[PDB]
DNA sequence: TTGGAAAGTCCCCAGCGGAAAGTCCC
DNA sequence: AGGGACTTTCCGCTGGGGACTTTCCA
């Protein structure tokens, strides 16, 4: 008797509301709920149908899963954590309300305290074992299932994690996309100056991916054509063919080197001089 | 008669004004013409007198009626908000360099204030003209009344609640006033007290130093209608214009301006727009005109930019 | 088409930067620059404004300008050298962001085997003739230009030298400096005693230059009244006019002998007994 | 009971450590009694037993727990910062002339800090006093556990890595530690091992002699405020102040400061201050009173010096 | 609720010195 | 042996500047 989530909370978009914002958040998405149709995080309880409680529990990220500062806040929440009984008869549970509120650095140490006060500790990671800075924004759930034995008396099953959810406000995490750009179209000898707009990006850990059928290169840009995160200016790189005749597209796009991430592609039409 | 006199005026804008959980040493004051090296230094001067003098430099509002700002002078010779430096016994021009604004919180606005007004009252630095009316009667008398009564706090008390509920934490005034040694030599003898233009917090979205830091091209057929690309400091949307222009010949000026939308800046730090069709579309040679950003709010602008018009 | 040095580099001031010292050394300033004014250490091309490359780099003191160690870093450089496109409608360039960046005696060895394998020897000194020590307290600055002859294939010019920078490093040097004296007026007849604090001097090369109109002594004191290369504990000598009725103003500075170098002058004032 | 015990204890100041590339035999250690006439040195005597002994000397911490330091004894009987000697069969005390301080780089002193404790957990020379306490069980046994295993390499490396964020580089003390021969012959009985007094390398600026060369006024007003220029010896502008003092009847001491700020400290070399008021402005005869410098961390002090306070 | 900011926090880079540590040498 | 001085790290403040957080308003 195990359980395993079929549903995994969506990773990026929500943003975690302070506790001097909404008196409420907002949900938890799934992570195939659309604009059309909404889901919610499910996990599924396999070998057990019957009586029990289910609690849900914010924790850290990486390794070491210290409970996290963050609250979880909505419906049969308390203490940072949700609990509330299991359907009896369902194996399937899914939960509409899901609401994280996130801590100030400020009151760090007091949340922490909540946390131990309140015997919130899904890995038992120890006193000694608990010290270290904490990463605000991100968490993963953490649900503490627990059913019954065949016997009858209560049996609490393994901790189970979800992947990591982060705050729509860590930019080292967010989507690249490309706004604008004052022109698509350069000499195939490169060298073109160009004016791009996009999202917020972060000048160290970014770069124009221009790729091709075989082909790949990069725009020249300094870490100072960067403009406030916003606007990139670079120059195009020189196609693989030197000498064109005819004009040839090629996929130009944002590129974050720490993760190979990229952004939607943009088409470029290199021409002969 | 024995009088005070401004040399130089702090510059107005392109000064950050900083909290206190920022740290120390951001950088000082400004005054006119900041020459490529860096040479203002604000200077006072004390007229129709030659001696030992004392001279403090106080934070005051831009309203129509002056007020204790509840901000505070930090640097070089300042304490409790105030700046005091002598004017040696020759020497009677005073400069004020490393002098900069502790911009207070919104949230400690009255109590600071409040403060501000304590310690004026009783060191006597203009507590009249600044906190209260009716209490003027503590003037600096080698420590005009070191003791404040229960009724003169609540005169202070009174002047915070209702001078806060209006104060302009992005604006802010330099006041200058001078004391001159009296007959047991305590400086205790009051001049004219001189206030100073306004200086406006570059950290102030409506006053930051607007520029134009980038464009894709600086030059335009005079048919316009041109799209331009560029970058640009921290503006707003709907308070921003691109001003394109010209000096004339009778002394007036060709104007002419970018056709974009709020939609089309940017996130706060670029314009796309549409160049504004020149004064004369069929002239034969490039002519020259001037571009810059400018707030409708308050018409401030940027430098003049250089751009081409060229025919077609 | 030649190269000529409008402004040359400050001599002294200057202290070369170690490559553990921050990420990037001060920028070199001009030869002009004080206080109140800027300066910039520029270059001029006579009979030539177009498409053109300089590259700055560094060269011994005296004749056989071997490369030198030391590096040239800041914008636009790279093994030691500084390298750009120089403007092509302008005839005139200043260089306002080279910094110089010394090498170990230990690392001495290393240096120089970078110069060779990245082809930095503007006046080829040869692999025989480039053994030798180094001074490293000193360099040139070696512009090395590249336009083209009115033909359009490349042109390279003359390497052109400004004379040496010096690290303001080694005392036998530095810039001579008087901080503070506990008197600046004394008797016509001379004999006084002052103590005068100043920047670092060697006893064996220095000397108390009282100037006056038409009128030259110098302080008496010996070799070992300079305490800690930084004080100078001095006699006056007798002025002029040994009857002198009414006050007068004479100049008084630092001498260094070998080289006639003398600091900013400062008001002493004799008087009559 | 079978002891040890310090007969010369070395001289805590004016001794400089050596560094590596400094070259060798530049200066024995010194005694505390040592005269440049009678020069002594470090001197211990076993009690209470007579016989062949053997006695080693470790340099150690100078903190609250003693720890092994990352210097190393160099020079006669030594060898891998251990002075190794043996107490005759019947002259039961030793002296440890010719001893210096090799003084390890900043760089180096994690892993020459590892590679002690390891050398000293091998032979098994006090391995749970200085290294960790639970490593007491590696006992100079004819070769005390002559092969570390896993599990001892990583105490090793969890104690060098702690104690190198807290090793005072300026300071060092010996240890001595007395084995007697077994049933074997071999010696493996150890006594209670006696630690030195603290020593001190003249190299630090916190520890270098103070001294007054020169002063260019030895006599003042009992006013006080008199400017004063001082010349000296390497001293830290934050971190020293001018004394002035004289015995009292009772036998305590009037005390007096000269007036002066870390920015008065030319070049560590000089100061200009200002004389603190006498005791009591108002005698009729001179009073021949003392100034002296004097470092506030450790209250070190130049050696009284002869200053003439008259009246006015 | 959701989004976009403005208001309040942090804290890096770069240019100067000044000295400590670490090297050599009269 | 004995102490001065030169060459190679380490640190600290001044001046600004960008960007990350908490709070605030439509």
């Amino acid at each position: 008797a195990y359980v395993e989530i079929i549903e995994q909370p969506k990773q990026r978009g929500m943003r975690f509301r302070y506790k001097c914002e909404g008196r409420s958040a907002g949900s938890i998405p799934g992570e195939r709920s659309t604009d059309t149709t909404k889901t919610h995080p499910t996990i599924k309880i396999n070998g057990y149908t019957g009586p029990g409680t289910v609690r849900i529990s914010l924790v850290t990220k990486d390794p070491p899963h210290r409970p996290h500062p963050h609250e979880l806040v909505g419906k049969d929440c308390r203490d940072g954590y949700y609990e509330a009984d299991l359907c009896p008869d369902r194996s399937i549970h899914s939960f509409q309300n899901l609401g994280i509120q996130c801590v100030k650095k400020r009151d760090l140490e007091q949340a922490i305290s909540q946390r131990i006060q309140t015997n919130n500790n899904p890995f038992h990671v120890p006193i000694e074992e608990q010290r270290g800075d904490y990463d605000l924004n991100a968490v993963r759930l953490c649900f503490q299932v627990t059913v019954r034995d065949p016997a009858g008396r209560p049996l609490l099953l393994t901790p189970v994690l979800s992947h990591p959810i982060f705050d729509n406000r860590a930019p080292n995490t967010a989507e690249l996309k490309i706004c604008r750009v004052n022109r698509n179209s350069g000499s195939c000898l490169g060298g073109d100056e160009i004016f791009l707009l996009c999202d917020k990006v972060q000048k160290e850990d970014i770069e124009v991916y221009f790729t091709g059928p075989g082909w790949e290169a990069r725009g020249s840009f300094s870490q100072a054509d960067v403009h406030r995160q916003v606007a990139i200016v670079f120059r195009t790189p020189p196609y693989a063919d030197p000498s064109l005749q005819a004009p040839v597209r090629v996929s130009m796009q944002l590129r974050r080197p720490s993760d190979r991430e990229l952004s939607e592609p943009m088409e470029f039409q290199y021409l002969p001089d | 008669g024995p009088y005070l006199q401004i040399l130089e005026q702090p510059k107005q804008r392109g000064f950050r004004f900083r909290y206190v959980c920022e740290g120390p040493s951001h950088g000082g004051l400004p005054g006119a013409s900041s020459e490529k090296n860096k040479k203002s230094y604000p200077q006072v001067k004390i007229c129709n007198y030659v001696g030992p003098a004392k001279v403090i430099v106080q934070l005051v509002t831009n309203g129509k009626n002056i007020h204790l700002h509840a901000h505070s002078l930090v640097g070089k010779h300042c304490e409790d908000g105030v700046c005091t430096v002598t004017a040696g016994p020759k020497d009677m021009v005073v400069g004020f360099a490393n002098l900069g604004i502790l911009h207070v919180t919104k949230k400690k606005v009255f109590e600071t204030l409040e403060a501000r007004m304590t310690e004026a009252c009783i060191r006597g630095y203009n507590p009249g003209l600044l906190v209260h009316s009716d209490l003027a009667y503590l003037q600096a008398e080698g420590g005009g009344d070191r003791q404040l009564t229960d009724r003169e706090k609540e005169i202070i008390r009174q002047a915070a609640v209702q001078q806060t509920k209006e104060m302009d934490l992005s604006v802010v005034r330099l006041m200058f006033t001078a004391f001159l040694p009296d007959s047991t030599g305590s400086f205790t003898r009051r001049l004219e007290p001189v206030v100073s233009d306004a200086i406006y917090d570059s950290k102030a979205p409506n006053a930051s130093n607007l520029k134009i830091v980038r464009m894709d091209r600086t030059a335009g057929c005079v048919t316009g209608g041109e799209e331009i690309y560029l970058l640009c400091d921290k503006v707003q949307k709907d308070d921003i214009q691109i001003r394109f222009y010209e000096e004339e010949e009778n002394g007036g000026v060709w104007e002419g301006f970018g056709d974009f939308s709020p939609t089309d800046v940017h996130r706060q730090f670029a314009i796309v727009f549409k160049t504004p069709k020149y004064k004369d579309v069929n002239i034969t040679k490039p002519a020259s005109v001037f571009v810059q950003l400018r707030r409708k709010s308050d018409l401030e602008t940027s430098e003049p930019k250089p751009f081409l018009y060229y025919p077609e």
